[PDB]
């Protein structure tokens, strides 16, 4: 429930934000691993 | 909210560079789920420290000299990481200060008044402290403060930190004296560069850097170093020719808010695998950008300092006191004549009431500090607050072994010559119930145990050795059912069985009801199987000898002694099977103090020993009321140990070998502190 | 009801690192 809860509001606090057009490889690398990470903590959870 | 995270602490731009580098790499390895590294660039290592100690940064790598002024109030740092220098086969954790200058100069150490002088920082350790320290009591008063006087010594100099507005005579080479790598003689290769320039006439560096700037052999046979006994070497004679070890450079972080396992988790595997070369397309210790960035060079690897050991069991006792009598300003003369009052250390309560007794009824010469457990007093007289100590001849190996020596030893027999004869050592036995015959050495598991402390002689080194050999396991809580050790883990059933309450259960002091021998003794008379004490203990807990109840009533033909091979001997022969030998209780001391703890303690023996009778109501210094408290209290004189002052001689080669096969069982920390402060 | 529990499904290990959860569910880890 807390890791749930955890991956919610992470997601919200990038769904705040300044919002950038361009993107470096490296950086743009983390972006997605942490969303995906994100979403993959949540859809397990749920089921658990 | 929110995870882990790591950050470290940078001095300037390329640190931020090489931390860059490092945080990617460090990301590359670890999962998503393990933290990273951060970069939190700052302008100084000084004001970094203070970044630490306001939580913005957690890590920074210092000298020796520079963790001597992070300890300090209000910083309250730690040294949790050092490094080692040689190669992997042999790990090295001190290295050399050496004084590099010019071929063909032709000047000596003594006269170098008035050359030029680089050196690479204020406070750092082989640039500033060893020295200065060697230098120091030729100049004329004032001394302080150290700065003006070092700079009417030199005609000038370079040394960067130091402050130039107050002085100016520190920055009269280096027009900026700036703590970072801007300058570009600040560092070791900046002060070997502050050499190689020619503006400077002497640099004080390691002895691996004139290795790392130059490549040809012949510049090498140019530069030179000075030797300490005012003579001449080449460079690779730096084992011969050196001024003082240093310890090595130490990660540090803060005490409270931590944290030391990720920190070494991380580095462990930074030094896994960037180190020795395993990976060409990045490297740790070296680096295009700049020399000596965020490491040292000449490291090759990361060791663990122990949780015990706190920066001032670090650097030592010498190199503390040399360089606060540096920061002080203060040449000892020390004429030696009288001897300044002896701070005996004491333990608990019981302890601390009977030394303040001897501390009024001797004129002055003894003051009492006191610790918790043993193990804490052996570190506070490293350190420093207390001097001399007795304790049984388990703990002058450990002592022995973290550098103090034993001075005067304890005798049990009475002669007319006891003080000068020394004796043989007393035995080590276990006590079983005539009410149980059943009992072997064959067939000891399973049945129950008492011992005095845990790492003692009768009670520990004496059993678990010879039960070492059999067993040949290193836990001991699953061969016996349960016993009682104190001084061992809570978890066991060890500190299970014991008697002490509440919260004092298996705590090593005279709190503990079982503790030490009559606790011991009595841990087998109420609920034990076996016991391990000494021979002298039945004798004296027999007949009403204690006006204690449970030992009034007891007799010594019940309680019987077993053997080795298994065969039950009587009480009175303790000879025909003793379980080992175990040499008397010594007190142990610094090496500074040798002298006037022995001049004084033979002094006090006359005064208040064994001849004095009418005990009660006057004082006696051995006769206690059997908690055995700050000696044995069947002493009679304390014999004057000439020729046999070490750990090794005095203890002797069947019971250090006994304790050698124990070693790997140990788990003292202070034991491992003092072996990770060796090579 | 019933005096026995039919899913078991609920008892679980993650690594001694904690680098990983694992479970009993299907596809039994996250990534
Ligand atoms: C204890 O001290 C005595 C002397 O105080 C040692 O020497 C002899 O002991 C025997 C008893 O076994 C006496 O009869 C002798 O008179 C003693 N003196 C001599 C021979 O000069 C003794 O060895 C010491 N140790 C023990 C274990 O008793
Ligand atoms: C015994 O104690 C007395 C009382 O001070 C002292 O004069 C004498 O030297 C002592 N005897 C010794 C130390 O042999
Ligand atoms: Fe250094
Ligand atoms: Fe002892």
């Amino acid at each position: 429930l807390q890791k749930v809860k955890h991956s919610i509001d992470q997601v919200t606090a990038l769904s705040d934000g300044v919002k950038p057009k361009q993107v470096t490889k490296n950086r743009l690398k983390e972006y997605y691993f942490n969303i995906g990470n994100y979403y993959s903590i949540f859809k397990f959870g749920k089921d658990s | 909210v929110p995870d882990k995270t790591v950050r470290w602490c940078a001095v300037s731009e390329h640190e931020a560079t090489k931390c860059q580098s490092f945080r990617d790499h460090m990301k590359s390895v670890i999962p998503s789920d393990g933290p990273s590294v951060a970069c939190v660039k700052k302008a100084s290592y000084l004001d970094c420290i203070r970044a630490i100690a306001a939580n913005e940064a957690d890590a920074v790598t210092l000298d020796a000299g520079l963790v001597y002024d992070a300890y300090l109030a209000p910083n309250n740092l730690k040294p949790v990481v050092a490094e080692f220098y040689g190669s992997k086969e042999d790990p090295q954790t001190f290295y050399y200060a050496v004084a590099v200058v010019k071929k063909d100069s032709g000047f000596q150490m003594n006269q170098l008044r008035g050359k030029k002088s680089c050196h690479t920082g204020l406070g750092r350790s082989a640039g500033w402290n060893i020295p200065i320290g060697l230098l120091y009591c030729d100049l004329p008063e004032p001394r302080k403060p150290l700065e003006k006087a070092v700079a009417n010594f030199f005609s000038g100099s370079c040394a960067p930190c130091a402050d130039g507005t107050d002085f100016p005579q520190l920055c009269q080479l280096c027009p900026g004296c700036g703590c970072s790598t801007l300058n570009q003689y600040f560092g070791y290769s900046g002060a070997f560069k502050c050499l190689k320039d020619g503006a400077g006439d002497v640099a004080f560096v390691k002895h691996s850097t004139i290795f790392e700037n130059l490549a040809n052999k012949a510049d090498r046979d140019q530069y030179e170093l000075l030797c300490l006994d005012n003579t001449r070497k080449p460079v690779d004679e730096y084992k011969d020719c050196h001024l003082a070890q240093v310890p090595s450079h130490t990660v540090v972080a803060r005490s409270m808010g931590g944290k030391e396992d990720l920190i070494w988790e991380l580095l462990n595997q930074a030094q896994e695998h960037f180190g020795k070369d395993k990976s060409k397309e990045f490297q740790l210790f070296s680096s295009p950008h700049g020399k000596d960035l965020l490491f040292k060079d000449s490291a090759h690897g990361f060791l663990k300092v122990p949780p015990r050991m706190d920066a001032k069991m670090y650097l030592g006792y010498e190199y503390v006191t040399a360089i606060r009598n540096l920061r002080e300003g203060t040449c000892p003369e020390a004429p030696t004549d009288e001897c300044k009052p002896v701070k005996w250390c004491a333990l608990s309560h019981h302890e601390r009431l009977k030394c303040d007794e001897w501390s009024v009824n001797s004129v002055g010469k003894i003051e009492c500090v006191s610790a918790e457990t043993t193990e804490d007093c052996i570190a506070k007289i490293m350190n420093g607050e207390a001097d001399a100590m007795s304790l049984d001849g388990g703990f002058v190996y450990i002592a022995g072994k973290c550098g103090l020596v034993p001075v005067l030893a304890e005798n049990y027999n009475k002669s007319d010559n006891c003080e000068d004869t020394p004796e043989a050592g007393y035995f080590a036995v276990a006590v079983v119930k005539k009410s149980a015959s059943d009992l072997t050495w064959d067939n000891l598991k399973g049945k129950k145990s008492c011992h005095t402390a845990v790492g003692r002689t009768a009670g520990w080194n004496i059993p678990m050795g010879l039960l070492y050999n059999k067993i040949n396991h290193c836990r001991f809580d699953e061969f016996f059912s349960e016993g009682c050790a104190p001084g061992s883990k809570k978890d066991s059933s060890l500190c299970k069985l014991c008697m002490g309450s509440g919260l004092n259960l298996c705590e090593p002091n005279n709190k503990e009801g079982y503790y030490g021998y009559t606790g011991a003794f009595r841990c087998l008379v109420e609920k034990g199987d076996v016991a391990f004490v000494k021979h002298q203990t039945v004798p004296q807990n027999t007949g009403g000898k204690n006006p204690d109840p449970w030992a009034k009533n007891l007799n010594e033909k019940d309680y019987e002694l077993l053997c080795l091979d298994g065969t039950r001997k009587p009480v009175e022969e303790y000879a025909n099977c003793h379980l080992a030998r175990a040499p008397n209780h010594a007190v142990v001391t610094r090496k500074d103090k040798e002298a006037c703890v022995h001049k004084i303690l033979r002094q006090q023996q006359h005064l208040f020993g064994s001849n004095v009778t009418d005990c009660s109501g006057n004082f006696c210094l051995f006769r206690s009321e059997t908690k055995d408290l700050l000696f044995r209290d069947d002493t009679v004189c304390l014999a004057k140990l000439h020729d046999r002052n070490t750990y090794e001689k005095y203890l002797g080669e069947e019971y250090v070998k006994a304790v050698g096969n124990l070693r790997k069982c140990s788990t003292s920390s202070l034991l491992e502190a003092c072996t990770f402060r060796r090579p | 009801s019933t005096n026995t529990t039919d899913n078991i499904d609920y008892f679980d290990i993650s690594d001694e690192s904690n680098y990983y959860l694992i479970s009993q569910l299907r596809p039994h880890f996250s990534n």
